[PDB]
């Protein structure tokens, strides 16, 4: 996750926090430090090997310090409901074939924009109704997006009957009309996916969509039969993922930059973030400024994280801390 | 326009050529993407339609007036445009337009002599 | 299939180890928002004035 | 696909040149076997369509594309 | 039957099972030999001339030994079951042309994979029902397959009422429809059929076919009238043909190579396998490894073939004998 600095960028695990120096046992604890005072506010950290301390923070140049609750950097998965609108036809007419478009932004394993479509076909019959429509497009839109051949698909699939209104029932490459016994089925939820991680290699990322009809004649008219609208998501990515890679691109500004390179001649960092929990993260803007003649600003951030139990407690403590050391005012989540 | 007519494109070449024409200099020029490109083929190609085709391909309005399609590739650039046409593609891709060409320009872009220099390294 | 095969070129390399080759983009790049906060910080909502 | 389109084949030539075009390097090859290359020309030459023919043929899709059928004979 | 060889086969055939050497009288009288240590496995065959001993197997060098059961080699006859089908019209529409199509994979007289058709014309009118569609497309059929002219139908034709729905009525070139008297005409079935067979010339071998239907406009819509379902097999084709070739390739092993060739000048050799009966096969896959840096194998097999009576009671009783003189313990069918 390779970002953009204000010249410099450092992260430390805040994984507990400890009172004085001498309780910094276990890595990941820290304690904030400031003097009596109030001029400079560091912070002391026990990696693997040692404490390590930050860099000095004036408390004169501190431009801004903001901390967040972990679900600002949570992205939630987007879903639409797609169904045939009654205005056309209430039900599939017969001999037209409906062509669903899945119209993607960037494709799988790229992000550069652009634009790329998955297809899904139904031909309707004379006796075919809704529920068989929405049953058949559904499975025609897995085999068309899951084929994966290699990892999973690009969105998912559900179906929704009118007795349950809520449970989502999955559609998979595999699953087949058999499987599908219902009659009451009303519409057709896609969601998006979490797609592939990596901790320095493969930034987490997402590929929206929309879902595009194509023309069916009904009465001599071109005409589009869906209604593709959003509901609202019910799944959510957090961030453990993201601030992990936070740690390891932010960890080469004071540690080894290499970090596979010459593969057998490397040096291996020990990362302290746990891919898997949540974290809310703290940051404090700073700068220096320097002597006579020497006016230029080396501005400069230092940002925490702490695992958010659903309160932000440990990080309401660290701050609680820091604005009883430094006598700042941040404000707590 | 919320649906696309063939008669508002020859409406909007006769607005641009009815008098002003001179019969030997009305070469037009419309611009769009690929997507008005299709709507522009679909009805044009048509015979119901008063428009021919001349293999460079250029085509002749019936109104007399000589066309030249000139599917620019900008109109579907995805990074600038983003809203979706319900009928597909970025919908300034469903966009044309239509310029009078002739004979001393009409479009120029103004410049100042020596702005290619004001490169400068504060180091 | 040997003719639709002789259409593509040779490359002729030394040993039998995997290969690979690199793929670039462009910086052109959209940014999708997250959010909206008015001039007091407070986020805009759907239902909003401008 | 279950069942053919013109349109699926000219979304196709949509995305593969929409904005990565230079309006003088589009030569485009579809290559299918005899029976697709029917449903192709079945559907190709009509005039609804938006496909005009040049005389070695090759195709312009609506889409102003150049194409060119190389119906191969392994399929 | 020219076929792929380990190096080697042999053919020798079972017309008669006898205890001893000097029981073999007539040709094809046979007798499996082996020693009391059981270290080698010979057979003593009566040849039109003389007895005549096969190869001695080595008992240690036996790869495998299996017997088949007579059933295995034969070829069921397939045969599809045409109809139209009652969701495009349960009765044809009239004006429309249909046009059933055979495909077959290989011509008449090549084997060579190819795509081969018949074809079968009926127009509708607002009269005809679906027997007389079917009376109608199956004349159409045998006079366009059974055009041959010289031998006999590519696949033949019958018909079935739904009174009987089991008695094939055969429809042939001549067949007219003041022969076809029936109203209850509910399908067409398209067996295949014995090709000709030569003895080392013409090998058994069939054309596999697909009943292809061309569209119809019923309401506007191209559409498919027919369905090619395939009803069990009833006829079949036994392996007599097929191991008589078997035994003309064979025998060219031990005796004369050359058949016919130089035709005045030849050598005619006397074949014991009757085309027409029904032979269960035993096969004996061995191997000679040999001495002192000749560890190479040559391996080889012998293959014995005997008549089928219902209960494979010949083989079953030649296996005994084998079980009983190498120890081998070769399974019964």
């Amino acid at each position: 996750m390779v970002i953009s600095i204000n010249q410099v960028r450092q992260l430390y695990v805040a994984k507990a926090l400890k009172a004085n120096t001498a309780a910094l046992t276990t890595a990941g604890d820290i304690v904030p430090k400031a003097d009596t005072a109030k001029t400079t506010l560091y912070f002391q950290s026990m990696s693997p090997a040692g404490i390590v301390a930050s860099d000095k923070i004036n408390l004169k140049h501190v431009l801004y310090a903001k901390a967040t609750p972990s679900e600002a950097l949570a992205h939630k998965l987007v879903r639409y409901s797609v169904t045939l609108d009654a205005d056309v036809s209430a039900t599939p007419v017969a001999g037209q074939n409906y062509i669903l478009r899945l119209a993607f932004r960037q494709y799988i394993g790229l992000s550069e924009e652009d634009q790329y479509f998955k297809y899904g076909e139904v031909i309707a019959r004379s006796g075919m109704t809704a529920s068989d429509f929405y049953k058949k497009m559904a499975i025609s839109l897995a085999k068309n997006l899951e084929n994966k051949t290699e990892s999973t698909p690009l969105v998912n699939i559900y179906l929704i009957s009118a007795a349950a209104a809520s449970t989502d029932v999955p559609v998979t490459s595999a699953t087949k009309e058999s499987d599908l016994t219902a009659t009451d089925y009303n519409q057709i939820i896609i969601e998006e996916t979490e797609q592939p991680w990596v901790l320095g290699m493969m930034p987490q990322a997402f590929i929206p969509f929309t879902p595009q009809f194509l023309t069916i004649t009904v009465d001599g008219e071109d005409r589009l039969w869906g209604v593709a609208t959003v509901v609202t998501p019910t799944k959510t990515v957090p961030d453990g993922h993201l601030i992990a890679d936070l740690e390891y691109f932010c960890m080469g500004a004071r540690g080894d930059i290499y970090r596979g390179m010459g593969y057998p001649n490397i040096i291996k960092t020990t990362y302290l973030v746990d891919p898997g929990a949540v974290y809310d993260v703290l940051d404090i803007h700073y700068f220096y400024t320097g002597s006579n003649e020497s006016v230029q600003k080396s501005e400069k951030t230092i940002t925490l994280v702490a695992v958010d139990d659903g309160s932000h407690t440990a990080m309401n403590a660290l701050i609680g801390a820091i604005n009883t050391a430094s006598g700042l005012t941040i404000a707590t989540l | 326009y919320n649906t696309f007519s063939l008669k508002l494109l020859e409406d909007a070449l006769y607005e641009l050529s009815a008098s002003k024409l001179a019969m030997d200099d009305r070469l037009f020029v419309i611009k769009t993407g690929e997507r008005g490109a299709i709507q522009f083929h679909k009805e044009v190609l048509k015979t119901v339609s008063g428009w021919t085709t001349f293999v460079f391909v250029e085509y002749k309005a019936p109104n007399g007036v000589r066309v030249r399609l000139d599917v620019d590739p900008f109109y579907d650039d995805p990074v600038r445009n983003k809203i979706l046409h319900p009928m597909g593609g970025v919908a300034f891709s469903y966009r044309y337009d239509i310029w009078y060409i002739g004979t001393q320009p009409n479009i120029f872009k103004c410049k100042i002599k020596g702005d290619n220099e004001y490169r400068g390294y504060q180091w | 299939l040997d003719t639709f095969l002789n259409s593509f070129p040779t490359r002729e390399f030394e040993d039998d180890n995997e290969y690979y080759w690199d793929v670039i983009g462009s910086s052109r790049r959209n940014i999708p928002l997250v959010e909206a906060r008015d001039e007091n910080g407070v986020v805009v909502a759907a239902n909003a004035a401008n």
